[PDB]
């Protein structure tokens, strides 16, 4: 699996591989792995699928019910949720989840939680096994304050080298663009990353 | 199943003024059962003395080895082998079977007849040399036998005093250890003369 | 195999040793002999594994007897029991050792006096008025530290010995079908044949 | 154990503590961890105590007898070389870690060697279960053109914060120093700073105290003549 | 350790040792293995201290409870019985406790066995502990019902003696009771070092022992 | 795995006399071959004249003392301020150990002070609450040492009168406070240089009528 | 029972004359990645204690918490929560020491080792460590980890007893505290050069630093460093 | 324990069960009475895991004198021995089962009938004409099946489980120190003293 | 560890970190992982230090005689060597060897040497534990034919990445150039290459 969530002048991106295995076997080649906890609050999966499906939920049933009452969830107290039931249930679970959301008055913002269950908020982040083979290059490639079209290709690239190098990775990488503007969806095809 | 603890035993060696001593319990055990109160576990190669603690078996197969080698030494030097030299071949010995060793806790005394000076050795199971000035310790009771030498033990002890100090070292350790006892035996050691002296303790 | 006991008087040996062989949950014989004459006055019983008893009996008793037509001399039981525990001594670091304990009781005719060994299979010698081997010390040597002098007869020793099996018979929860006695003395070696 | 081996301008130095353990017993008080390959060419050892000096002792006899053979002064790289291939031979089964220091023809040499055989060089260098503690020193007080007498000091103050702070070692410091164009200076118990106060009282007892039954005279001499 | 109980036609015998051992090194010289439950009632120890205390402690309490609603005092057998169903509910959960409930009451004497498993025997002689063999030894060939208060105070005496000799895990001293009609009598706490010269001496036995 | 017990070394020494009692213990805390401190106490002060040291697992130990400190404060409360004689705390503490039989308090234990005659006492513990008073007792990583020692010169064993060869033993005459205070020195002392857990310094604390002293010296350190 | 994920390697502190110091690297690692470079591993409570955390971070950001809302609850009903009834090193200590050994005693510790490091009421240092097993103790010097075997060693070459404390100075001090952050970055592999220090002296309060980096470094001699024994190239 | 037989004639129930009770390596008592009268018609006799054999026994026993005193009427050995199986049943899936096996000897009033049931400690139940537990079967069914007939006396039985105690003294290892032995008739319960 | 060999117009180029750990304690910060077995037939090592200078130093002596009958070997003929040793001896070893050297007639080759005895003949080649991290940035910073000055930055940089990240991995850049002009050894300390 490789996954990623990078900030940028307009708001954050979120990017994902399609690949879920058992074993060597790929079991589903065009799997979804940006999930909706709420209508800008979104999720990249990482582990166990059964895991992560369950708690997102569970996740996105917490976030309608404090929308009922409270009005719009910040994405930091979404991520309190998602680490609550991961370091919670930590003996049980194998999740690593990057939340990424959009505000109008915090803007994009990325939140990472590894297999302990703790938080880090960070400007971009990187997860799965194949997250491995390209710190090197996104720490490289990174900058602050990038464009729309720069993010995308920021995340092309890096989740192209990731899906090279990583059997557990494939298919096509799929983004999900968090702005004012709305909720874009993107897809991009072997022979379109390939060739990069 | 530890084979250095299934007969059990101590020795101890204290070196005095011009003079050395060496005491050994005398029991044989199957780990629980008591089976002999006459195993000695010191013996004697001319002037040189030999304690050897830990699986019976191997002290004995030690002590035949060791009058095997010094009978052979005597032979072709034409010369009783010395302290310091058969400590040298007590660890050649041992270390010669590094990775299949006896599993044994030897212990050297006696006096250089030549320079007249006092001497003792401990070693471990594959011959790693122990010289010490003051006293050395082996067996099952080692720990007691520590605690007692470190706090009763004082340098240039004439031999009839160094006798009381080496026998209640030996006595109180083996009253705390459940595998030493039944018995014990004190060699009061010097240039040239040797009294060997058999301890009353308590038979439990 | 399971009991062997010995016993040293004032002008014999006494060896006792249990008739039992047992396979799997079934007792195959109950009039086992577990003892082999390696000279006319030496006897060693045995207990240990299974099929490396009586080889290894088989193996001493043969070197011994070549030693005796060799030197048309009899070892003395010292230096039996020596080349025995050398053996096992050499055994118990080998690629199989042989799992057997022995006690050899034999009449020294040079110094005229009988003597007990106890040898166990790592190749540990001890000489002794009596003794036995695995379990059977437990329940026996009180009765024998209490009961036992030098000075004993024959026959004393005998109804020592039989106070010894009426304890073993009693306490131990294994049948062991009684025990097959013998006598070593000046003599030579005989069994008694009513126990 | 702690060891150590400082470099300085003219040459090297080689420093331990003297406490051997068993568990948590003190088996030996004022061990030797220093030892002569040759007269030039001094180790120090942790680790197996038997296996750092039988492993010295064979290494150093071969070295004799191949400096017989050349008519030359050993070298320290031949009893570097020595060690790592028998201690790799052995795969880490003979635990000895040794640091390697010595004067030769070609100059001063520093080395450390582990029990499976790997090699390293430096101007300074720590082993054993107090390594870390001297390392700590070493690597604050260390510094490129040391003299003979700062280095003295910095090796014995690296074994020092081994003896005070790891239970592994204990009691006094040895040192060995090998100077260029010198005979090796080997210091046996440079530093004491671990000598026993005297005791409360005295545990003499009186004559007859011990219970005895028996006494004998051991024959020790020779079968006598006439 | 050993520990031995015997009735006889005056009562109840009671010896034990006072070893205790951990590992191969001797904790204690003089552990007291019994316990007085009541003027009337005794309990041996033997295998792990604490169990061995708690629960006899335990036992004196539910003992002294059931004096004061009954207005009499518990009989041998049922305070055994209580002891057992202690054990049986700690049922395979490690307890280690081997004792011997020695008293008398209506029937006359009363001797029970009781264990960790909850095995509860009734007889007239038992002997627990690592040493229990040696001790047998001698109990079997010498015990008599027709027996003398001073032979019998012997007798156990003795036998713990020989396992205290044998047995590298008892040993220490030998504490002696005496159960009769007007309740139990100590009878002292006897060293075995010193007692096993006397005993070589005065008996002839241990000739194989030089001293 | 998780292993939910530690072993933080130390050793302690208690000797009880005529009309008084010690409780001394070294003040070194470890784990494995580091020194955590060189001065942590570990002999208290548990009130009415009766003091304590819980050996082994400095975490258990801690929490023991603790408690047991809180059983003779609620001891005052529901009994009157009656003194808690040091038989009832020895029994008390049992109960306080075998609490917890299928989960240990991981530490060999010992109390002090005087009974309700005046004379000295010493009580014992093992970690799962057996317990019996003695006369002498060394706890802890160098027990073994330090034993033997105290039975041949504070009970006098294997000690016998000069002239008569075995057949009469050395009285047991009593120890002075100033007597036993140089055998825990030579005890600690002795322990320090073989073994590598004690060490640093020794604290005693002294148990009289009058109340309760403290006395510490320095050991070796290395 | 788990296993720690996220984990951040030694906290050191020592005390001075007037006060006390403590610091901690700002690595947070995924075994033998150097995952999380921004971590704070020393968290202030009030203006008179700091608390220094290894092992565990999702722990670490428990107890955080924890903190955070014990500072909440002393507030409540408290018109001496800002002086004489504020927290005090002592009782957020004590807090903490009970909550590892009770969980310690369910069989599921918060995997950390903690300093508590600040200074009393009455000026007195406070200076306690704790651990997962709920182990507790008190020295002039402290150290988790690795910080333990070489940073002890150097810490208590100014402060070898008591007795040292009162000859101690800040400067001499946050020298030595400093110094031994440079020696764990040479020789702890789970380390990083940027770190927090913190200083709490009863004169002049809490001093907080924040991106501290390792510097004057020598490397210089490894040029002359060549092979393992035998190559001169 | 060891050692349970049992064997149902023409008119009554005779159930054998050994004497032993070991610990450790030490037999404790050759006087134990392995068995429990739970109605005057009806006996059992057990064997399994030290302490759980008699309490469970114990327990079975209070049930049916409770049931006894309630309708003030005696349970037929076939009611018995289906409640005690069903307890065994409840007990295999407990948390900590009851390691017990047990025969039920009982004579049925009503039909004027002996009634030997067997169940292991798993809540098997048969009846049979002879059974036994452990390895009692291996030694003794060759035997029981050559020479029972249905119409035995009371006297042959014995005289057949004389035999099988035999051949079980002779070929099993374990001394079992003997057995007692108890019949169960149309009179009720009684011991043989001698056997 | 952290080891390259990238091959370039003139020649070709060894590069290596300098830590040695045993666990989390580094043992060594100045290790010497570029080690010469001939005069332009050099190797980077990581794995076992042990494994791997016994197997150099066998190395070495081979090619020393070789050279002795034959002349100067080639680079093929050396990594062929390395590869005999580790593949017949895999069950016994832990060596993970890059080959690298420079001739006259074939110029720059780099030959890897993983595990299991296997030989790869590359462009580039990277290897050690903190290969994993730099596998996106090289694949996509590599080019045929570069100049010294262009592989030394590439070099440079991507060993500092997998010092980055790599706890295993530290110290100084050791690197070492071969071409016709002769033999250069290079060294880059953490002040130059962490600022990258
Ligand atoms: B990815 O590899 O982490 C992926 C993400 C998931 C949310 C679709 N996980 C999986 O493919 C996992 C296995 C796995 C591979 C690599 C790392 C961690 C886990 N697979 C499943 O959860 C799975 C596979 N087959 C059927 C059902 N679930
Ligand atoms: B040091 O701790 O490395 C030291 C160096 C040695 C050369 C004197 N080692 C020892 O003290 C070893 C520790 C050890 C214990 C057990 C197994 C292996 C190593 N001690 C001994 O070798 C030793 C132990 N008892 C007697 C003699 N020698
Ligand atoms: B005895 O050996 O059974 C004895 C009886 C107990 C009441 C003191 N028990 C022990 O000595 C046991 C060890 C043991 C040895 C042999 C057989 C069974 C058990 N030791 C302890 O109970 C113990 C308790 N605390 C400290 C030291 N030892
Ligand atoms: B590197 O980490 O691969 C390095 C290369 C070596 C040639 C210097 N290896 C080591 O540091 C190894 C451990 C290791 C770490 C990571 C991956 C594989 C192996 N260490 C040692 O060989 C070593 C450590 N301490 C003493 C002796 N040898
Ligand atoms: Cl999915
Ligand atoms: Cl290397
Ligand atoms: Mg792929
Ligand atoms: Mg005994
Ligand atoms: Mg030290
Ligand atoms: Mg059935």
């Amino acid at each position: 699996t490789s996954i990623m969530a990078v900030t940028f002048k307009d708001g954050v991106i979120l990017g994902a591989d399609s690949r879920t295995t058992t074993g060597a076997y790929i079991a589903n080649r065009v799997t979804d792995k940006l999930t909706r906890v709420h209508d800008k609050i979104w999720c990249c999966r990482s582990g166990s699928a059964a895991d992560t499906q369950a708690i997102a939920d569970i996740v996105q049933y917490h976030l309608e019910l404090y929308t009922s009452q409270y009005g719009t969830p910040s994405t930091e107290t979404a991520a309190s949720v998602f680490k609550e039931l991961c370091y919670e249930n930590k003996d049980n679970l194998t999740a690593g989840i990057i939340v990424a959301g959009y505000d109008d008055k915090n803007k994009g913002e990325v939140y990472t939680i590894p297999l302990g269950g703790s938080v880090h908020k960070l400007p971009y982040a990187i997860a799965g096994s194949g997250s491995t083979f390209i710190y090197g290059y996104c720490d490289k490639n990174f900058r602050e304050n990038m464009s729309k079209e720069e993010t995308v290709d920021f995340i092309k690239h890096s989740l192209s080298q990731a899906i090279k190098w990583d059997g557990s990775s494939g298919g096509v990488i799929r983004m999900v663009v968090l702005t004012a503007a709305g909720v874009e969806r993107l897809i991009f095809y072997p022979d379109e990353y390939e060739q990069l | 199943s530890d084979p250095s603890s299934i007969n059990g035993g101590i020795v101890v060696a204290m070196t005095g003024k011009d003079c050395v001593a060496i005491a050994c319990d005398l029991r044989l055990g199957s780990q629980s059962l008591g089976v002999s109160n006459k195993f000695e576990k010191i013996f004697h190669y001319g002037h040189v003395f030999l304690g050897i603690t830990g699986l019976a078996t191997d002290v004995t197969t030690l002590n035949e080895m060791f009058r095997y080698k010094t009978n052979l030494y005597k032979l072709k030097e034409e010369r009783a082998i010395e302290p310091e030299t058969f400590t040298q071949l007590v660890s050649s010995s041992l270390y010669e079977r590094r990775f299949g060793p006896y599993f044994v806790g030897p212990v050297v005394a006696g006096i250089n007849s030549k320079s007249g000076k006092p001497f003792i050795a401990g070693f471990d199971l594959i011959g790693c040399i122990d010289e010490a000035k003051d006293f050395i310790v082996s067996g099952t009771a080692s720990d007691q036998l520590f605690g007692m030498c470190e706090s009763l033990y004082e340098p240039n002890l004439e031999p009839e005093d160094l006798f009381e100090t080496i026998s209640q070292a030996l006595l109180n350790a083996a009253d705390r250890d459940a595998l030493s006892g039944w018995g014990a035996v004190v060699y009061i050691i010097k240039k040239d003369e040797v009294v060997k002296r058999y301890l009353k303790m308590r038979q439990d | 195999m399971d009991i062997i006991l010995g016993i040293r008087v004032q002008d014999s040996v006494i060896l006792a040793s249990s008739k039992a062989v047992t396979r799997g949950i079934s007792v195959l014989k109950d009039s086992d002999d577990k003892t082999r004459q390696l000279s006319p006055h030496t006897l060693m019983s045995f207990a240990g594994e299974a099929g490396d008893t009586v080889q290894f009996a088989e193996y001493i008793q043969a070197n011994i007897q070549l030693y005796s037509i060799r030197e048309d001399y009899e070892l003395s039981p010292q230096a039996v029991s020596s080349f025995v525990r050398q053996e096992l001594a050499k055994s118990i670091r080998s690629r199989r050792p042989y799992q057997v304990n022995v006690l050899i009781g034999g009449y020294d005719k040079k110094k005229n006096k009988p003597e007990l060994y106890q040898i166990d299979y790592l190749g540990t010698k001890v000489e002794l008025p009596y003794g036995a081997h695995g379990y059977s010390g437990f329940y026996t040597f009180s009765l024998l530290d209490h009961h036992y002098r030098p000075d004993m007869t024959t026959e004393e020793g005998l109804d020592l010995l039989k106070l010894c099996v009426q304890e073993l018979e009693k306490r131990m929860p294994m049948d062991f079908k009684g025990v097959i006695v013998k006598i070593v003395d000046k003599d030579g070696i005989r069994q008694v044949d009513d126990f | 154990t702690t060891i150590v081996g400082v470099k300085f301008n003219n040459g090297v130095v080689i420093a331990a503590d003297t406490r051997s353990t068993q568990g948590p017993i003190v088996a030996d008080k004022n061990c030797a961890k220093l030892h002569r390959i040759s007269p030039k060419i001094w180790c120090a050892g942790a680790g197996t105590a038997a296996d750092t000096e039988a492993v010295t002792q064979l290494i150093g006899s071969n070295i004799e007898l191949h400096s017989l053979y050349t008519s030359r002064e050993p070298r320290v790289v031949s009893a570097l070389q020595m060690l790592k291939q028998h201690l790799f031979k052995y795969q880490g089964h003979i635990g000895a870690y040794l640091i390697v220091a010595g004067v030769d023809p070609t100059g001063s040499h520093l080395f450390s060697i582990h029990a499976h055989g790997s090699t390293d060089v430096g101007y300074y260098l720590s082993l054993g279960s107090g390594s870390l503690a001297a390392m700590a020193v070493l690597e604050s007080h260390w510094k490129q053109d040391l003299t003979k007498e700062e280095a003295i000091k910095l090796a014995s103050d690296a074994i020092q914060a081994g003896i005070w702070n790891d239970l592994g070692s204990g009691s006094n410091v040895d040192v060995c120093v090998m100077e260029i164009g010198k005979d090796a200076e080997y210091l046996r118990n440079y530093l004491t700073p671990n000598v026993r106060e005297e005791k409360q009282k005295s545990y003499k007892f009186p004559r007859g105290t011990t219970a005895v039954l028996k006494e004998s005279i051991v024959n020790i001499c020779d079968i006598q003549e006439e | 350790t050993t520990t031995l109980a015997f009735k006889f036609q005056h009562g109840v015998i009671v010896a034990v040792d006072s070893r205790a051992t951990a590992g191969s090194y001797i904790s204690s010289l003089r552990m007291n293995k019994v316990i007085e439950i009541n003027p009337y009632l005794l309990g041996t120890m033997s295998g792990c201290a604490a169990d061995c205390q708690y629960w006899e402690r335990l036992l004196a309490k539910e003992c002294r409870l059931y004096y004061l609603r009954n207005g009499e005092r518990i009989s041998v057998s049922a305070a055994s019985k209580l002891l057992s169903n202690m054990m049986l509910q700690y049922r395979g959960m490690g307890l280690s406790m081997g004792s011997m409930i020695c008293g008398w009451d209506k029937k006359g004497p009363g001797l029970y066995y009781v264990d960790d498993n909850g095995t509860r025997l009734s007889g007239q002689m038992f002997s627990t502990g690592s040493g229990n063999t040696y001790a047998y030894g001698v109990l079997d060939s010498n015990y008599k019902w027709d027996l003398s208060v001073e032979d019998a105070l012997y007798l156990g005496k003795r036998s713990i003696l020989a396992a205290a000799h044998r047995d590298a895990y008892s040993g220490g001293s030998v504490n002696l009771y005496h159960v009769t009609e007007d309740g139990w009598i100590y009878h002292g706490n006897h060293d075995v070092g010193e007692l096993f010269w006397k005993v070589k001496e005065e008996e002839g036995s241990f000739n194989n022992v030089i001293g | 795995q998780f292993n939910p017990y530690g072993d933080n070394g130390g050793t302690i020494l208690g000797i009880a006399g005529e009309d008084f009692a010690v409780l001394a213990g070294d003040t070194r805390n470890i784990t494995d071959y580091s020194i955590n401190s060189r001065y942590e106490p570990k002999v208290f002060d548990c009130g009415d004249n009766i003091v304590m040291s819980a050996n082994g697992f400095a975490a258990d130990g801690d929490a023991l003392v603790k408690r047991f400190k809180n059983s003779v404060k609620w001891y005052h409360f529901d009994h009157n301020d009656k003194k808690l004689s040091i038989n009832s705390a020895a029994r008390n503490i049992q109960h306080l150990l075998y609490s917890r039989r299928f989960f240990p308090y991981y530490v060999y234990n010992i109390i002090a002070g005087l009974d309700e005659d005046g004379k000295g006492a010493v009580y014992s513990f093992d970690p799962v609450g057996s317990y019996q008073r003695e006369q002498c007792r060394a706890g802890g990583a160098a027990a073994s040492l330090i034993m033997p020692f105290l039975d041949n010169q504070v009970n006098f064993k294997n000690q016998y009168e000069p002239g008569t060869n075995g057949k009469v033993k050395k009285p047991l005459k009593y120890l002075s406070v100033e007597e036993v205070i140089k055998l825990v020195r030579d005890s600690f002392t002795s322990a320090t240089e073989r073994h590598i857990q004690v060490g640093d310094g020794l604290e005693i604390l002294i148990v009289t009528k009058d109340g309760v002293r403290k006395e510490f010296y320095e050991l070796k350190r290395d | 029972t788990q296993q720690p994920i996220v984990t951040g390697t030694s906290v050191i502190s020592m005390k001075y004359d007037n006060g006390v110091i403590i610091a901690a690297d700002n690595l947070g690692s995924y075994g033998s990645l150097l995952r999380f470079n921004g971590v704070e591993r020393l968290i202030p409570v009030g203006d008179n204690t700091v608390v220094g955390i290894s092992g565990d971070i999702s722990d670490m950001q428990h107890i955080e918490r924890l903190l955070k809302d014990l500072v909440t609850e002393n507030a409540y009903d408290n018109p001496l929560a800002d002086a004489e009834e504020a927290l005090e090193p002592s009782y957020i200590f004590e807090y903490l020491a009970t909550v590892m050994y009770q969980r310690r005693s369910k069989m599921n510790p918060l995997w950390n080792a903690i300093i508590v490091a600040g200074v009393q009421s009455n000026g007195d240092q406070f200076l306690r460590y704790v651990n997962l097993l709920g182990v507790t103790y008190s020295s002039p010097t402290l150290a988790t980890g690795f910080g333990a075997h070489m940073a002890n060693p150097l810490l208590r070459k100014v402060v070898d007893r008591e007795s040292d404390i009162p000859k101690t100075t800040v400067q001499v001090a946050e020298e030595a505290i400093v110094n031994a952050m440079r020696v764990l970055y040479y020789r702890d592999a789970r380390s990083s050069r940027n770190f927090s220090l913190a200083i709490i002296d009863k004169n002049t309060g809490l001093t907080f630093k924040k991106n501290l980096q390792v510097e004057n470094m020598k490397w210089d001699f490894a040029k002359d460093i060549k092979g393992y024994g035998t190559q001169k190239i």
